[PDB]
């Protein structure tokens, strides 16, 4: 799911990853004394399970969080260009584990106005990014246009199995909501699908200001609603 | 040492308070027959051996010891007003706790 905001100049990447490990399964069950034992004779070669992954994200990025789903997690090392993360338990060989990344870059690199209108706006959105060997059986990109937008061109490099536009209410959305433009893409590589999914809207500034006005208008309400809660006799 | 007079004073004092306001006269003897459907239920439960709803008989019962109980807490305010209370403030602040009453015994009837 991502974010554009134009009051906050931001966009804002959330992802939500359910990954299994498809390699051979482990007899004799599990045990955490071979496994801490084979970390301490060398070196840890190339193996099976999956103890670190290497999240490859846009250039600026600035907020980094990892979490599970009981809670978040703390073995994360978000260095320049690279989000390493380690999850609780090392993911051997059928296991499952769902997690959720994600962080903040700026605006400016990612939309661009448009030469003809002033008031129409145009961005280039990276379809996916993840750890190096990774092939996604489902992905579904969810864009989020601010609660005015009206999208007039839609394009994809990756043939897509579905889209959609709906809405959908974040924070302060007091009217309609977001335009939640959401693709269905069903087989991808990390490596191979290099692109970047288009999409031609506007977003004019009598809807742009009608975010505080929408908000001054139920504080507003508010109050009118207190001045006749106030003027009104009632004394038996 | 009879008490003789006790009966036949507080029968003067009483008796006579009951004609010269015509509203205690409405409260008091719709005490009286609330009293009197508490003596009809308790008699009920004594006549046969069971109370098997059980919530029925206190939904009927504490409805009207409930109403007995603010009749009498308004028959109060009436006689001898409270000093910060007046007497029209002492009737609908009756009215909203006999509507929440009823409201909790025909919740507890089911
Ligand atoms: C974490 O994400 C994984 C991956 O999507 C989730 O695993 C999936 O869970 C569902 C329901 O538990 C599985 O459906 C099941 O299918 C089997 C037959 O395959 C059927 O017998 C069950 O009645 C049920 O319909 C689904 O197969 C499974 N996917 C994989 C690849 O194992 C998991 O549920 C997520 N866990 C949490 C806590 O969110
Ligand atoms: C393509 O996406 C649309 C989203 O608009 C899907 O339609 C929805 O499907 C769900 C089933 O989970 C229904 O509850 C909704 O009512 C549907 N909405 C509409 C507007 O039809 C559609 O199923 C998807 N199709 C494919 C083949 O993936």
């Amino acid at each position: 799911d991502i974010w554009l905001s134009h009051w906050a100049s931001t966009i804002q990447f959330e992802e939500y990853y359910e990954l299994t490990n498809k390699a051979a399964k482990l007899s004799k069950g599990f045990s955490r004394l071979e496994l801490m034992k084979q970390i301490q004779t060398q070196n840890m070669r190339q193996t099976h399970f999956v103890t670190v992954l290497d999240m490859l994200l846009p250039e600026g990025a600035t907020d980094h969080y990892f979490t599970d789903l009981v809670g978040l997690v703390s073995t994360s090392h978000a260095e320049r260009d690279h989000f390493f993360i380690r999850p609780r338990f090392p993911i051997f060989g059928g296991w499952n584990y769902n997690f959720t990344v994600g962080w903040t870059n700026k605006l400016s690199d990612f939309l661009h106005v448009s030469s003809g209108s002033d008031e129409k706006f145009v961005a280039s959105i990276p379809i996916l990014n993840g750890p190096p060997d990774t092939v996604y059986d489902n992905v579904e990109l969810s864009v989020f246009l601010p609660e005015g937008a009206e999208i007039f061109d839609i394009d994809s490099p990756v043939p897509f199995t579905n889209v959609s536009i709906e809405t959908q209410k974040s924070y302060f959305d007091l009217n309609k909501g977001h335009v939640k433009l959401t693709f269905s893409y069903r087989n991808l590589i990390s490596q191979v699908a290099n692109g970047q999914v288009l999409i031609k809207y506007d977003y004019p500034k009598s809807s742009f200001f009608k975010k505080p006005l929408s908000i001054a208008c139920y504080i507003f309400t508010a109050l009118m609603g207190v001045f006749v809660l106030k003027t009104l006799n009632m004394n038996v | 040492t009879d008490f003789q007079e006790t009966f036949k004073t507080s029968k003067r004092a009483y008796f006579a308070q009951i004609e010269k306001y015509p509203k205690l006269k409405l409260i008091d003897t719709f005490c009286f027959f609330l009293v009197l459907l508490g003596v009809i239920q308790c008699t009920f439960i004594i006549l046969i051996r069971d109370n098997f709803p059980f919530n029925a008989f206190l939904a009927g019962f504490i409805i009207c010891v409930g109403q007995f109980v603010l009749l009498m807490s308004l028959r109060l305010q009436l006689c001898n007003s409270f000093p910060g209370i007046s007497k029209n403030r002492a009737f609908a602040e009756f009215i909203v706790a006999s509507l929440i009453l009823h409201f909790v015994c025909l919740h507890f009837i089911n």
